[PDB]
């Protein structure tokens, strides 16, 4: 069973230099097969790569399917995934779904399209799709989704305002330019759709130049729009970058919180004590040393011990702040005042 | 729920011991020292702040009832206990040793009586190379 | 009356999953009608959409007018808006003005342009204009305006410096390029206006390519300008993004300030006490237990109690800071020193 | 304003009780203890810092007059009081219950005499299902 | 003399709504004259604006020269600038130099070019140059220079690395593309200069499109360059924006430092005391109440009082920090320990 | 020997105004020679610069080789580099390698290509390569590498997500556009490679315009891609800029840590004490004033003194934080409580 | 400079009082209390830290001489004093009132004897509507 | 290693002086005061926290053995000592004066006996204009 968890760690909880080289090599072979998918589209090389991509596909479907079943077995180390229904729960998760889809569809297209246009039309998309295989535990996407959810209001604000600016400014540019004719004789802005295309390409700072305004009204509006709207499609970079950085750094500094260990222990202990209270025959009663009403009060005190331990633990995992300093200072200060008053009275 | 509030008012009468309708820090500490416990003042303060919502420093009977009302077998409490076990889990696979658990119950935090832990271990199927599934405990003691 | 506030919360203070679906569906139908406004401008579909947009407009004017009056009635829950003059105050606010304008102008253009060029020319702008209906309480625009006002000096600085760089650099490019002729025979830079167009398009990183310099002086200047000026039209993104984020986060953390409750109560209490002081027949005099001059001193002390409570409350709502820690430490420390000296003397 | 400064100098003479022309923390605490109040030193300090602009720790008579001068019926003070009510407003519609208000006046912060609150409630039209418009109070006690 | 400082504040230390409207109107008239300078370059309007710009120039030279002398007189309120040599010191400062140059050169070009090509060629540059008149105390440029000096190492780093990337990558693109021929028959990359032009236009994200690579080596290199180098010409925005914001905010929060007043007073007092020490006949000797060697020790103690007051003042103006909290806590804590030990001994 | 370190500081640890002018002038001459390398590629000036670049090359190889040997001698001041093997260690470091390569290859190409195509083809690259000579201690590259390593996870995240977006979106654009024909008759998107080129040029906001989509599917996809993917190739700027700034500022504030001096001394002292313990004949035994087992316990206590001093020193160099405040407060507070209890008992 | 170090060693002998060659906090406080001043311990500590560069807590004679050596009529000290005046300057024109200055010298910070300030004012040309140019003082007391 | 743990258990028996199997702060302070040292409580606390990994506040014998096990002649410890010297190195060339070193050993931090430093200097070749290569010391005292 030691071996089982060992290979699980190799595949699914990677670390070191061996695991890294493995996952690296996997990435490289899939990338190479993608480049052959690229070069299959070019007429010169559409024959070479088209044949190569039929044998490498067989190699890969064997490899990835093997890896899949090995992993599905090795997941018995986790207690979530022990048992048959456990392995089913393992197959249920998204990355495993994607892996399975890729493997099966590869096998099907090979066994069927052996004797083939839609075949390779699908092969190319599978080659593209296999890149999801790399990130195993999705820390990438989880980080992104987290930072988006935190900063959702800001981003909606930007999207709304930029959208509106685009719509209005493009309508006015349309009105100003709808009849203008280009040097080559054609009309760039025949419709409001074309003006929206212009606006998108502009406000986001791409500037293909396929559509440019000629009039003075158009140039005026475009200048002002270009100066004052472009920012709202560039904020998300700052927002998301700062979010990424902060999240990673705090998730790292959380490692050095050593106070959480006794808090965890205390939480466990008082919880089980609350539970074992419900058996009067328990041995947690001997701690107190008949008992008409002592039962109730003990249970109450334990319940609120549990609640305070719970909050203490929940705050034992978070970084300190000035507010906590202030609270503890006031608390200890007043304790000290009452103590010195106590001694002041004990003398008298 | 009428029997429930009857028992809860009975229970509150033990602490009240007055027509006050409230409990002060000492009014709790006395009842605790009656049992031979000897808490600290800071202990009783932090204890009492987890029941009131008035900010007064005392527990009105509605607040006492409120503390009674909310349930241990909860979505969040379960997860908190589960996360608490994970501090003591090498390799994160959902299993912990027996002797490690006994070591942690009897030494860290509120130390336990040895007979308590002797009971605690045998609640779960401890065989199987000595490992134990701690979510089994969590389902047990969140069953109420 | 419970129902009245209930529907007010539904329309104007939304929360949940029902309200969200409602406002969503509204957004979607207005967006769809906008897309038909788009496709009305295209010659192929100018007939279909033009007819569709005459019936959906009727549907919408009915719907939005209904919603408007329902809302105007439901605003009686608020005490600002109770009474006739209250509802007038409700109609006075901007978003309600916009809603009313849209509804009435829709109705007018329909009833008149039934039997129609300027008609649809206006319809398109109304379809555009209806997008303001979505954000109800303007938290979007309020956030923006706040962050701009806070950071006004920085933004004026950028605008000034970038403007100047544009002006000068474009003059010199004009001088260098005014006589140059393109491959196609035309002169890109005939005037200083054209050079300003170039500069705007460049410094903000769009680069249409409609105007490019040929000479070596022009290319030199453009390179240096392009490297050293572009930043000043990209700062606002960083500024505004950081501002948005900070504002939202602190406005959220303000929820957990629980110390403000007693401060509020104390403020109220001492204010009313100051007021009731002015009635000698009041019952606030019994707290002190004849009164030649006690009146004045009581009033003075209460006034300054009010002032201190006011400041304490105003600071009870803001986050703590190191300065407060230092102040309280010094204060308590000196109190403790004088107390221990006091005991040191009481023994002797 | 000559009668105004006459009364204010009369008032300052009560605290001075000396040819000092200033008030010290004790020189205020004595006058307060004469009334049977028993403030804290920290109380008197925070009290006194809201009057001076010298940073000395004492109130010169110009500062005393300045405190007198500035008005309660103000643009900002009104809004502060209004915002203070909103902490106790469920649903934010500009109304609060009666019994809730009585509960808050008599328990939180500086507790009030029951007769005081009994007077406070009846200043406003409390009928109408027990709700009260708190901006009515604000206009009342900012009328001076 | 009150009037003198009053007008100084009007012109040179502006605040309010009158001053703002004044400086605004000045900005607007200079901008309008600039737009006529623009339209003078266009052939249609080269006559109208050319005549208009001869009368408005006279108006403006009168106005600005008047304002200049008024200001130069009004600067006697400041004690730096009292006296003749004071006013000379006033004329010495840069903005006054620029104002004077504009006025005199306007007057000269008018009086000479009355009876005129180089005339208007210079007029246009003066119109451009007059925009420096707006910011009076240069807070704009001072802010910028400050933030650049603080962040000089970062910016040099970016410039160096981006420069190198440009140079190398452009050499390799040149080698790959030097013989390639365009669709239109021409060679985009004949020389390494052209490749550098391409690189500048690319790395800074403008993309005119006047030069594009055709080969696969060129496209490969350009892709990698474009992904991995562009950041180094976009960092300065983030850097400078954060710097601006921080500087403004801290320069604002510095207003609320009220502890600096006694520190300032103490510094002054102990400094003058140190000075007056040097007169034995002074009256600062009566504070001590014959004096063989008391002279020296008093002087020493005062000198070091001065030094400590100086440091305390220099730190009284800066915001607090955790280090100060720690220092004061340790200091007071040890003081308290020695005091309680002292009492512990006094009993025994 | 004083002179040796003096010139070392001149060349390799520069500071002041003389050193700066020197390194400046070096930079300028190498830049000028680079510009002649540029102009050698142009047909007009290929003769002038080609001859000039043969004499300046001789000048420079002499100069830089001289400087190299001077430096290699002067490195004997450092104790790392004293001795022959020391100087070898000096030649081993990268910048010295680069300097040597440049010098020798210059000399070789001159002595051989005297009597020459590949000659100048190599000369140009050497001129480019000499720019590495400027930064002597690589603080530039070290800063960059540091900030990249700190922020590695964020950057990998961006690269992955942006890469994927590019791949997928470009495949779909290919499918939509593969048969479309341009106005000029040509097909922009013949292959998936071309679509990838488009995607790279787009997502990074360059927009050459050599490839634009015509269809409505293509424009739709491109719009959405352009709005929602561009951010992931603009985050690194924010990340890296904030990193640079933070690193520099903290490395500067580290100068004012004065507590580290006694910590360093204590560490040294206890380390040598631990060592000298191992000589029983040492004189560190006299501090304790027979010794059956005292030996062991002394050694143990000293070892743990060493360990605590080590940690204290390692933390003496880092900035303070709230956690430290809390720890010291609790520690001192409990010490004070036990002390006051102690006195409370001593009275009784 | 030989006479200078003779006088400085003479001066150091007053504080030393023993063949220590150093000065401790008490060894300074005694000399100060000999004059009737009564400093605080924190005062003497902060005092002494501005002389040493050893970090020991005592002043070696080289450090004492170093403190002697560096000059008051300095580029930076002058500007610091000038900036200190500006806190008390309304309108920033380089002038301050007379009575304001007297008020500030005699009340804030280290209060001065009235005769001291009476001397201080008359050092400068105080006439001219009562205003005084404070850079005149700065040039005066940085003349040494 | 059996002789090694025999000697280490012998050594632990000196501190234990009980069948406890642990060491408390006092249980260490007593042994230290037996030698005439007089540590502080904070000293012993910070001392003891560098040995345990339990977070209890006491040293179990495995933790004691662990502290024994890890080696002084280390990659990191060597560099730390080397960096510590550099604080006292003018010009950063890898050399420091003799008298400066004697001054620093005998004054700053834990002051040393003069005979100790007299031994310390002569361990290294101090001749050569009085300079000494401090990495020579580092190689010496990391040789074990
Ligand atoms: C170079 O120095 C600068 C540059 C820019 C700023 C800056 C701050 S806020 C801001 N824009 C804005 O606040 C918004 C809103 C006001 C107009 C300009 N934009 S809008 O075009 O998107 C736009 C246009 C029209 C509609 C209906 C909605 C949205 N622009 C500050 C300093
Ligand atoms: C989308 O996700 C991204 C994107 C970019 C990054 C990232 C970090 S550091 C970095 N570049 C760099 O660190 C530098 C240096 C290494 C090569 C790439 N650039 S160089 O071209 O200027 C360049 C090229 C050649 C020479 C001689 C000097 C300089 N690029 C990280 C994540
Ligand atoms: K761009
Ligand atoms: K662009
Ligand atoms: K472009
Ligand atoms: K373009």
């Amino acid at each position: 069973t030691h071996v089982q968890g060992r290979v699980y760690n190799f595949l699914e909880r990677p670390t070191g230099w061996k695991c890294f080289v493995y996952h690296f090599a996997v990435f490289l072979i899939v990338l190479v097969c993608l480049i052959f998918s690229v070069l299959s589209t070019i007429e010169q090389y559409a024959a070479l790569a088209t044949g190569t991509l039929f044998w490498m596909e067989i190699v890969l479907v064997v490899f990835f399917g093997t890896e899949y079943v090995v992993r599905l077995w090795s997941a018995g180390c986790r207690s979530k995934y022990v048992g048959l229904w456990g392995r089913l729960r393992f197959a249920r998760k998204p990355i495993s779904i994607i892996d399975l889809i890729v493997v099966v569809a590869s096998m099907v297209v090979l066994c069927v399209g052996s004797k083939a246009t839609s075949a390779i039309r699908g092969i190319r998309f599978l080659q593209i799709l296999r890149m999801l295989h790399v990130d195993r535990q999705g820390g990438t996407w989880r980080l992104l989704g987290s930072v988006v959810f935190i900063h959702r209001q800001e981003l909606i604000t930007t999207l709304y305002i930029g959208f509106l600016g685009l719509i209005f400014s493009s309508y006015f540019v349309y009105l100003a330019e709808k009849d203008a004719v280009n040097e080559s004789g054609r009309v760039e802005f025949g419709s409001y759709a074309d003006a929206l295309w212009w606006g998108v390409v502009t406000v986001t700072t791409i500037g293909y130049g396929d559509k440019v305004p000629q009039t003075w009204v158009g140039k005026t509006i475009a200048s002002c729009f270009s100066v004052f709207a472009i920012s709202f499609f560039a904020l998300p970079a700052g927002i998301l970058g700062s979010g990424f950085a902060l999240k990673v750094q705090q998730k790292q500094r959380q490692k050095h919180f050593n106070r959480q260990i006794p808090a965890a222990a205390s939480l466990i202990q008082t919880a089980w004590r609350c539970y074992a209270a419900e058996n009067p025959d328990s041995s947690t009663w001997k701690i107190y040393i008949l008992r008409e009403h002592h039962r109730a009060t003990i249970k109450v005190i334990r319940r609120m011990q549990y609640f305070v331990a719970k909050k203490k633990f929940q705050q034992a995992r978070k970084p300190y702040d000035v507010r906590d300093v202030i609270e503890q200072y006031s608390q200890g200060h007043l304790n000290l005042m009452v103590r010195i008053k106590e001694l002041q009275r004990r003398l008298d | 729920t009428e029997e429930q509030i009857a028992e809860f008012k009975e229970a509150f009468s033990l602490f009240d011991k007055d027509g006050d309708g409230t409990i002060t820090t000492k009014e709790l500490g006395t009842v605790m020292r009656s049992l031979g416990q000897n808490p600290t003042e800071a202990e009783l303060q932090d204890m009492i702040n987890e029941v009131d919502a008035d900010g007064n420093g005392t527990i009105d009977f509605p607040e006492f009832l409120t503390m009674m009302a909310r349930k241990m077998k909860d979505t969040d409490s379960e997860e908190e206990i589960r996360e608490a076990f994970r501090v003591f889990d090498k390799d994160g696979n959902g299993y912990i040793s027996a002797a490690e658990l006994r070591h942690v119950m009897t030494n860290l935090g509120e130390k336990l009586t040895d007979e308590e832990v002797d009971e605690m271990i045998r609640e779960a199927d401890i065989d199987g190379d000595g490992q134990v599934n701690y979510e089994e405990f969590v389902q047990m003691m969140t069953a109420k």
